[PDB]
Protein backbone atom coordinates (compact mmCIF):
# COMPACT_ATOMS: atom_id res chain seq x y z
CA UNK A 1 0.00 0.00 0.00
CA UNK A 2 1.01 3.66 -0.38
CA UNK A 3 1.46 5.74 3.04
CA UNK A 4 0.95 9.10 3.32
CA UNK A 5 2.64 11.06 6.20
CA UNK A 6 1.12 13.77 7.30
CA UNK A 7 2.62 17.17 9.05
CA UNK A 8 2.73 18.42 11.65
CA UNK A 9 -0.07 16.23 13.91
CA UNK A 10 -1.23 19.10 15.20
CA UNK A 11 -1.03 22.75 15.25
CA UNK A 12 -2.18 26.32 17.16
CA UNK A 13 -2.06 29.27 14.64
CA UNK A 14 -3.72 32.56 14.65
CA UNK A 15 -6.69 34.02 13.21
CA UNK A 16 -5.37 35.17 9.93
CA UNK A 17 -2.08 33.21 10.34
CA UNK A 18 -1.08 31.30 7.22
CA UNK A 19 -0.99 27.54 7.58
CA UNK A 20 0.46 25.31 5.30
CA UNK A 21 0.32 21.62 5.89
CA UNK A 22 2.20 18.40 4.48
CA UNK A 23 1.77 15.11 2.90
CA UNK A 24 4.33 12.82 1.74
CA UNK A 25 3.71 9.57 -0.20
CA UNK A 26 5.32 6.67 -0.28
CA UNK A 27 6.09 6.61 -4.16
CA UNK A 28 5.18 8.17 -6.51
CA UNK A 29 1.35 9.41 -7.12
CA UNK A 30 1.71 12.06 -9.62
CA UNK A 31 -0.94 14.19 -8.61
CA UNK A 32 -4.10 12.28 -7.27
CA UNK A 33 -3.87 13.49 -3.99
CA UNK A 34 -6.79 15.01 -2.09
CA UNK A 35 -7.43 16.94 0.82
CA UNK A 36 -10.41 16.93 3.02
CA UNK A 37 -11.54 18.61 6.17
CA UNK A 38 -13.31 17.04 9.26
CA UNK A 39 -14.71 19.50 11.28
CA UNK A 40 -15.75 18.06 15.09
CA UNK A 41 -18.88 16.16 14.47
CA UNK A 42 -19.07 16.05 10.71
CA UNK A 43 -18.43 13.83 8.13
CA UNK A 44 -15.32 14.72 5.70
CA UNK A 45 -15.16 17.72 2.99
CA UNK A 46 -13.09 17.49 -0.24
CA UNK A 47 -11.38 20.77 -0.13
CA UNK A 48 -9.26 20.35 -2.88
CA UNK A 49 -8.41 17.56 -5.30
CA UNK A 50 -5.73 16.70 -7.83
CA UNK A 51 -2.98 18.19 -5.46
CA UNK A 52 -4.70 21.80 -6.65
CA UNK A 53 -7.52 22.55 -7.70
CA UNK A 54 -10.47 24.42 -5.27
CA UNK A 55 -13.48 21.74 -5.04
CA UNK A 56 -16.36 24.18 -6.18
CA UNK A 57 -17.50 26.49 -3.45
CA UNK A 58 -14.88 26.49 -1.25
CA UNK A 59 -13.30 29.03 0.04
CA UNK A 60 -10.56 30.59 -2.12
CA UNK A 61 -8.29 31.04 0.94
CA UNK A 62 -7.80 27.20 0.89
CA UNK A 63 -4.96 26.22 -1.93
CA UNK A 64 -3.33 23.21 -2.35
CA UNK A 65 0.24 22.36 -4.55
CA UNK A 66 2.80 19.24 -5.58
CA UNK A 67 3.25 16.38 -7.69
CA UNK A 68 4.90 13.05 -7.33
CA UNK A 69 5.34 12.61 -3.68
CA UNK A 70 5.79 15.91 -1.60
CA UNK A 71 1.81 17.61 -1.28
CA UNK A 72 1.41 20.98 0.28
CA UNK A 73 -2.34 22.10 1.76
CA UNK A 74 -2.65 25.97 2.74
CA UNK A 75 -4.77 28.51 3.94
CA UNK A 76 -4.13 31.97 3.41
CA UNK A 77 -6.21 33.57 6.04
CA UNK A 78 -7.05 31.11 9.14
CA UNK A 79 -10.21 32.05 10.15
CA UNK A 80 -11.83 30.72 13.13
CA UNK A 81 -14.26 28.14 11.60
CA UNK A 82 -11.46 26.58 9.98
CA UNK A 83 -10.99 24.32 13.62
CA UNK A 84 -10.71 20.79 11.77
CA UNK A 85 -8.39 17.44 11.16
CA UNK A 86 -7.46 17.85 7.56
CA UNK A 87 -6.83 14.66 6.18
CA UNK A 88 -4.93 14.07 2.40
CA UNK A 89 -5.95 11.01 0.54
CA UNK A 90 -4.03 9.76 -2.85
CA UNK A 91 -5.60 7.50 -5.34
CA UNK A 92 -3.07 6.54 -7.92
CA UNK A 93 -3.34 3.32 -6.43
CA UNK A 94 -5.85 0.94 -5.10
CA UNK A 95 -6.33 0.83 -1.98
CA UNK A 96 -7.31 4.44 -2.05
CA UNK A 97 -5.08 5.37 1.46
CA UNK A 98 -5.39 8.96 3.66
CA UNK A 99 -2.91 10.44 5.66
CA UNK A 100 -3.10 10.46 9.50
CA UNK A 101 -4.69 14.20 9.95
CA UNK A 102 -3.67 16.97 10.92
CA UNK A 103 -5.09 18.37 14.42
CA UNK A 104 -5.84 22.35 13.54
CA UNK A 105 -6.74 24.33 16.80
CA UNK A 106 -7.11 28.29 16.88
CA UNK A 107 -4.40 29.94 19.40
CA UNK A 108 -6.62 32.74 20.80
CA UNK A 109 -6.50 35.18 24.09
CA UNK A 110 -6.56 33.70 27.54
CA UNK A 111 -10.37 33.37 28.67
CA UNK A 112 -11.12 31.99 32.00
CA UNK A 113 -14.11 29.69 32.83
CA UNK A 114 -17.59 30.81 33.68
CA UNK A 115 -18.00 28.28 36.68
CA UNK A 116 -21.57 26.63 36.80
CA UNK A 117 -22.84 23.95 39.60
CA UNK A 118 -26.29 22.37 39.06
CA UNK A 119 -28.10 20.26 42.02
CA UNK A 120 -29.40 16.94 41.33
CA UNK A 121 -32.86 17.32 39.37
CA UNK A 122 -36.24 15.99 41.68
CA UNK A 123 -36.80 13.77 38.83
CA UNK A 124 -33.57 11.92 39.18
CA UNK A 125 -33.66 12.34 43.10
CA UNK A 126 -37.66 9.82 42.37
CA UNK A 127 -35.17 7.19 41.01
CA UNK A 128 -32.59 6.67 44.16
CA UNK A 129 -29.79 8.17 42.41
CA UNK A 130 -28.34 12.36 42.18
CA UNK A 131 -26.33 13.70 39.79
CA UNK A 132 -24.59 17.02 40.52
CA UNK A 133 -22.96 18.74 37.50
CA UNK A 134 -20.12 21.49 37.32
CA UNK A 135 -19.90 23.38 34.11
CA UNK A 136 -17.44 25.26 32.77
CA UNK A 137 -18.09 27.45 29.97
CA UNK A 138 -16.33 28.90 27.06
CA UNK A 139 -12.50 29.21 28.72
CA UNK A 140 -9.25 29.06 26.87
CA UNK A 141 -6.35 27.32 26.79
CA UNK A 142 -8.07 23.61 27.30
CA UNK A 143 -5.81 22.95 30.37
CA UNK A 144 -8.48 23.35 33.64
CA UNK A 145 -9.06 21.72 36.64
CA UNK A 146 -11.99 20.07 38.61
CA UNK A 147 -12.15 19.60 42.19
CA UNK A 148 -14.84 18.24 43.90
CA UNK A 149 -15.61 19.15 47.58
CA UNK A 150 -18.34 17.30 49.45
CA UNK A 151 -18.87 19.36 52.68
CA UNK A 152 -15.62 21.39 52.30
CA UNK A 153 -13.73 17.62 51.69
CA UNK A 154 -13.51 9.99 43.46
CA UNK A 155 -16.74 8.83 41.20
CA UNK A 156 -16.78 12.44 38.97
CA UNK A 157 -16.50 12.17 35.64
CA UNK A 158 -15.38 14.96 33.21
CA UNK A 159 -15.92 15.90 29.04
CA UNK A 160 -14.21 18.34 26.94
CA UNK A 161 -15.77 19.58 23.88
CA UNK A 162 -14.26 20.68 20.55
CA UNK A 163 -12.34 24.24 20.23
CA UNK A 164 -16.26 26.10 19.65
CA UNK A 165 -15.56 27.59 15.82
CA UNK A 166 -17.08 30.62 16.85
CA UNK A 167 -15.51 32.29 20.02
CA UNK A 168 -12.48 29.00 19.58
CA UNK A 169 -13.30 28.27 23.51
CA UNK A 170 -13.72 24.92 25.07
CA UNK A 171 -16.47 23.62 27.51
CA UNK A 172 -16.17 21.14 30.22
CA UNK A 173 -18.85 19.34 32.02
CA UNK A 174 -18.08 17.36 35.71
CA UNK A 175 -20.93 15.10 37.12
CA UNK A 176 -20.62 13.70 40.41
CA UNK A 177 -22.71 10.71 40.67
CA UNK A 178 -24.39 9.55 44.38
CA UNK A 179 -26.60 7.55 45.52
CA UNK A 180 -29.73 9.68 47.34
CA UNK A 181 -29.02 8.55 50.77
CA UNK A 182 -25.30 9.77 50.45
CA UNK A 183 -26.71 13.26 48.18
CA UNK A 184 -29.49 13.50 51.39
CA UNK A 185 -26.50 13.03 53.90
CA UNK A 186 -24.09 15.85 52.93
CA UNK A 187 -24.73 19.57 52.96
CA UNK A 188 -22.27 21.62 50.74
CA UNK A 189 -21.71 20.70 47.31
CA UNK A 190 -18.80 22.74 45.21
CA UNK A 191 -16.44 21.79 42.68
CA UNK A 192 -13.28 23.99 42.81
CA UNK A 193 -11.94 25.26 39.65
CA UNK A 194 -8.51 25.82 38.69
CA UNK A 195 -7.62 27.45 35.61
CA UNK A 196 -4.89 30.03 34.32
CA UNK A 197 -7.30 32.68 33.21
CA UNK A 198 -8.32 32.68 37.38
CA UNK A 199 -5.80 34.27 39.42
CA UNK A 200 -7.03 31.76 42.06
CA UNK A 201 -9.58 29.01 42.34
CA UNK A 202 -12.90 29.70 42.08
CA UNK A 203 -14.98 27.92 44.31
CA UNK A 204 -18.55 27.54 42.76
CA UNK A 205 -21.15 25.95 45.49
CA UNK A 206 -24.53 25.20 46.84
CA UNK A 207 -26.55 23.68 50.22
CA UNK A 208 -28.86 21.26 49.92
CA UNK B 1 -29.34 19.45 -3.77
CA UNK B 2 -27.59 16.22 -3.58
CA UNK B 3 -28.36 14.26 -0.40
CA UNK B 4 -26.84 10.98 0.52
CA UNK B 5 -29.32 9.61 3.79
CA UNK B 6 -27.78 6.94 5.84
CA UNK B 7 -28.91 3.98 7.71
CA UNK B 8 -29.27 4.81 11.72
CA UNK B 9 -26.65 3.21 14.07
CA UNK B 10 -27.05 0.30 16.05
CA UNK B 11 -25.48 -2.03 18.42
CA UNK B 12 -24.25 -5.74 17.20
CA UNK B 13 -22.97 -8.33 19.29
CA UNK B 14 -19.21 -9.60 18.25
CA UNK B 15 -19.91 -12.46 15.24
CA UNK B 16 -23.20 -11.08 13.64
CA UNK B 17 -23.53 -8.49 10.66
CA UNK B 18 -24.85 -5.08 10.29
CA UNK B 19 -26.10 -3.69 6.58
CA UNK B 20 -25.99 0.21 6.42
CA UNK B 21 -28.23 1.91 3.81
CA UNK B 22 -27.13 4.85 1.60
CA UNK B 23 -30.50 6.27 -0.21
CA UNK B 24 -29.27 8.92 -2.65
CA UNK B 25 -31.68 11.54 -4.38
CA UNK B 26 -30.91 14.88 -6.10
CA UNK B 27 -28.59 12.79 -8.64
CA UNK B 28 -28.85 10.46 -11.45
CA UNK B 29 -27.75 7.71 -8.98
CA UNK B 30 -26.50 5.40 -11.59
CA UNK B 31 -23.78 7.42 -13.65
CA UNK B 32 -22.00 7.54 -10.58
CA UNK B 33 -19.79 5.14 -8.04
CA UNK B 34 -20.17 4.66 -4.80
CA UNK B 35 -17.91 4.16 -2.10
CA UNK B 36 -17.57 3.57 1.74
CA UNK B 37 -15.21 4.68 4.07
CA UNK B 38 -15.38 4.11 8.14
CA UNK B 39 -13.74 5.91 10.85
CA UNK B 40 -13.30 4.26 14.37
CA UNK B 41 -13.78 6.18 17.24
CA UNK B 42 -11.00 9.21 17.62
CA UNK B 43 -9.32 8.35 14.50
CA UNK B 44 -8.50 8.29 10.72
CA UNK B 45 -9.81 7.38 7.93
CA UNK B 46 -10.10 3.94 6.06
CA UNK B 47 -11.32 3.06 2.65
CA UNK B 48 -12.95 -0.17 2.36
CA UNK B 49 -14.62 -0.38 -0.97
CA UNK B 50 -16.60 0.92 -4.45
CA UNK B 51 -19.60 -0.51 -6.40
CA UNK B 52 -20.46 0.67 -9.56
CA UNK B 53 -24.33 1.71 -9.52
CA UNK B 54 -24.44 0.41 -12.71
CA UNK B 55 -24.46 -3.55 -12.67
CA UNK B 56 -23.24 -3.51 -9.26
CA UNK B 57 -19.63 -4.58 -9.92
CA UNK B 58 -17.51 -4.39 -6.64
CA UNK B 59 -14.49 -4.20 -5.37
CA UNK B 60 -12.96 -3.97 -1.62
CA UNK B 61 -9.90 -2.80 0.13
CA UNK B 62 -7.86 -6.11 1.22
CA UNK B 63 -8.56 -6.37 4.49
CA UNK B 64 -12.18 -6.36 4.58
CA UNK B 65 -12.02 -9.33 1.53
CA UNK B 66 -14.42 -12.33 2.52
CA UNK B 67 -16.75 -9.96 5.44
CA UNK B 68 -17.88 -7.23 3.19
CA UNK B 69 -20.74 -7.07 0.45
CA UNK B 70 -21.53 -4.31 -1.21
CA UNK B 71 -24.83 -3.83 -3.19
CA UNK B 72 -27.22 -1.71 -4.50
CA UNK B 73 -31.10 -1.29 -5.55
CA UNK B 74 -31.52 0.85 -8.52
CA UNK B 75 -34.97 1.29 -8.03
CA UNK B 76 -34.53 2.54 -4.83
CA UNK B 77 -31.38 4.07 -5.32
CA UNK B 78 -30.01 2.73 -1.78
CA UNK B 79 -26.39 1.44 -1.67
CA UNK B 80 -26.02 -0.92 1.06
CA UNK B 81 -22.77 -2.13 3.18
CA UNK B 82 -22.56 -5.67 4.84
CA UNK B 83 -19.89 -6.18 7.48
CA UNK B 84 -19.73 -9.57 8.37
CA UNK B 85 -18.51 -11.47 11.34
CA UNK B 86 -18.07 -8.15 13.25
CA UNK B 87 -15.28 -7.55 15.63
CA UNK B 88 -14.59 -5.58 18.38
CA UNK B 89 -12.55 -3.32 16.66
CA UNK B 90 -15.15 -2.93 13.53
CA UNK B 91 -16.95 -0.21 16.32
CA UNK B 92 -16.98 2.65 13.65
CA UNK B 93 -18.73 5.22 11.73
CA UNK B 94 -19.03 4.41 8.21
CA UNK B 95 -19.94 6.62 5.44
CA UNK B 96 -21.02 5.91 2.08
CA UNK B 97 -19.29 8.85 -0.47
CA UNK B 98 -19.57 9.62 -4.01
CA UNK B 99 -17.27 10.85 -6.27
CA UNK B 100 -17.61 12.69 -9.57
CA UNK B 101 -18.99 11.66 -12.86
CA UNK B 102 -16.08 9.00 -14.66
CA UNK B 103 -17.10 10.39 -18.27
CA UNK B 104 -10.10 7.66 -13.16
CA UNK B 105 -11.42 10.78 -10.77
CA UNK B 106 -11.66 9.43 -6.67
CA UNK B 107 -12.24 11.95 -4.41
CA UNK B 108 -15.31 12.10 -2.28
CA UNK B 109 -17.85 15.22 -3.30
CA UNK B 110 -20.37 13.84 -1.39
CA UNK B 111 -20.93 12.21 2.07
CA UNK B 112 -23.53 10.90 3.90
CA UNK B 113 -24.07 11.33 7.34
CA UNK B 114 -22.14 8.20 8.85
CA UNK B 115 -23.64 5.35 10.75
CA UNK B 116 -22.06 4.66 14.25
CA UNK B 117 -22.43 0.99 14.47
CA UNK B 118 -21.32 -0.30 17.71
CA UNK B 119 -20.08 -4.30 18.35
CA UNK B 120 -20.58 -5.28 21.66
CA UNK B 121 -22.50 -7.98 23.69
CA UNK B 122 -24.36 -5.45 26.25
CA UNK B 123 -27.88 -4.49 24.96
CA UNK B 124 -29.66 -1.52 24.05
CA UNK B 125 -30.95 1.21 26.52
CA UNK B 126 -32.77 3.97 26.05
CA UNK B 127 -32.15 7.18 28.29
CA UNK B 128 -33.26 8.90 31.41
CA UNK B 129 -33.74 12.55 30.48
CA UNK B 130 -33.26 15.35 33.40
CA UNK B 131 -33.56 18.98 33.55
CA UNK B 132 -30.48 21.20 35.04
CA UNK B 133 -32.27 23.51 35.83
CA UNK B 134 -31.18 27.50 35.47
CA UNK B 135 -30.81 28.54 39.34
CA UNK B 136 -29.35 31.54 40.70
CA UNK B 137 -26.19 29.51 40.69
CA UNK B 138 -26.23 29.01 37.22
CA UNK B 139 -26.57 33.03 36.41
CA UNK B 140 -23.56 35.04 35.48
CA UNK B 141 -24.20 38.87 34.88
CA UNK B 142 -27.66 38.55 33.31
CA UNK B 143 -26.21 35.34 31.70
CA UNK B 144 -28.14 31.99 32.54
CA UNK B 145 -26.80 28.72 31.95
CA UNK B 146 -29.80 25.59 31.86
CA UNK B 147 -29.09 22.35 30.25
CA UNK B 148 -30.32 18.59 30.00
CA UNK B 149 -28.72 14.86 31.69
CA UNK B 150 -29.08 12.04 29.40
CA UNK B 151 -28.10 9.61 31.11
CA UNK B 152 -27.92 5.50 31.56
CA UNK B 153 -28.11 4.86 27.60
CA UNK B 154 -26.64 2.49 24.97
CA UNK B 155 -25.04 2.53 22.57
CA UNK B 156 -24.22 5.59 21.40
CA UNK B 157 -25.08 8.18 19.84
CA UNK B 158 -27.95 10.36 21.09
CA UNK B 159 -28.85 13.85 19.49
CA UNK B 160 -29.91 16.93 21.10
CA UNK B 161 -31.05 20.27 20.05
CA UNK B 162 -33.44 23.23 21.71
CA UNK B 163 -36.42 23.94 20.66
CA UNK B 164 -36.51 21.91 17.87
CA UNK B 165 -33.57 23.20 16.33
CA UNK B 166 -34.85 27.06 16.90
CA UNK B 167 -32.13 27.76 19.62
CA UNK B 168 -28.60 27.13 18.29
CA UNK B 169 -26.29 29.45 19.53
CA UNK B 170 -24.99 29.42 23.08
CA UNK B 171 -25.30 25.59 22.74
CA UNK B 172 -22.69 22.63 23.79
CA UNK B 173 -23.77 19.03 24.02
CA UNK B 174 -20.98 17.13 25.53
CA UNK B 175 -18.87 14.18 24.33
CA UNK B 176 -20.81 10.90 25.90
CA UNK B 177 -18.87 9.30 29.23
CA UNK B 178 -18.92 5.95 29.25
CA UNK B 179 -20.32 5.33 33.19
CA UNK B 180 -18.97 2.70 35.24
CA UNK B 181 -22.16 0.67 34.55
CA UNK B 182 -21.38 0.18 31.09
CA UNK B 183 -23.31 2.62 30.40
CA UNK B 184 -23.28 6.33 28.60
CA UNK B 185 -23.87 9.91 29.95
CA UNK B 186 -24.22 12.98 28.54
CA UNK B 187 -25.58 16.62 29.19
CA UNK B 188 -26.11 19.43 26.94
CA UNK B 189 -26.67 23.28 28.00
CA UNK B 190 -27.03 26.32 26.56
CA UNK B 191 -26.17 30.08 27.87
CA UNK B 192 -29.33 32.42 27.40
CA UNK B 193 -30.18 35.93 28.84
CA UNK B 194 -31.12 35.80 32.40
CA UNK B 195 -34.06 38.18 30.54
CA UNK B 196 -35.40 35.06 29.02
CA UNK B 197 -36.14 33.01 31.89
CA UNK B 198 -39.89 34.84 32.98
CA UNK B 199 -40.57 35.03 28.71
CA UNK B 200 -39.58 32.18 26.87
CA UNK B 201 -39.52 28.43 27.00
CA UNK B 202 -36.75 25.76 26.93
CA UNK B 203 -37.58 22.06 25.79
CA UNK B 204 -34.63 20.01 24.88
CA UNK B 205 -35.01 17.16 21.94
CA UNK B 206 -33.02 14.34 23.14
CA UNK B 207 -33.08 11.29 20.24
CA UNK B 208 -31.73 8.03 20.88
CA UNK B 209 -32.10 6.30 17.65
CA UNK B 210 -31.07 2.46 18.67
CA UNK B 211 -33.50 2.15 21.46
CA UNK B 212 -36.52 4.83 19.35
CA UNK B 213 -36.56 6.90 22.39
CA UNK B 214 -37.43 10.85 21.39
CA UNK B 215 -38.05 13.11 24.45
CA UNK B 216 -39.29 16.53 24.54
CA UNK B 217 -38.23 17.52 28.32
CA UNK B 218 -38.79 21.45 29.33
CA UNK B 219 -36.37 23.37 31.46
CA UNK B 220 -37.77 25.71 34.03
CA UNK B 221 -36.45 28.03 36.84
CA UNK B 222 -35.74 26.53 40.08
Amino acid sequence: DIQLTQSPSSLSASVGDRVTITCQASQDISNYLNWYQQRPGKAPKLLIYDASNLETGVPSRFSGSGSGTDFTFTISSLQPEDIATYYCQQYDNPPLTFGGGTKLEIKRTVAAPSVFIFPPSDEQLKSGTASVVCLLNNFYPREAKVQWKVDNAGNSQESVTEQDSKDSTYSLSSTLTLSKADYEKHKVYACEVTHQGLSSPVTKSFNR
Amino acid sequence: QVQLVQSGAEVKKPGASVKVSCKASGYTFTSYYMHWVRQAPGQGLEWMGIINSSGGSTSYAQKFQGRVTMTRDTSTSTVYMELSSLRSEDTAVYYCARPPRNYRAEYFQHWGQGTLVTVSSASTKGPSVFPLAPSSKSTSGGTAALGCLVKDYFPEPVTVSWNSGALTSGVHTFPAVLQSSGLYSLSSVVTVPSSSLGTQTYICNVNHKPSNTKVDKRVEPK
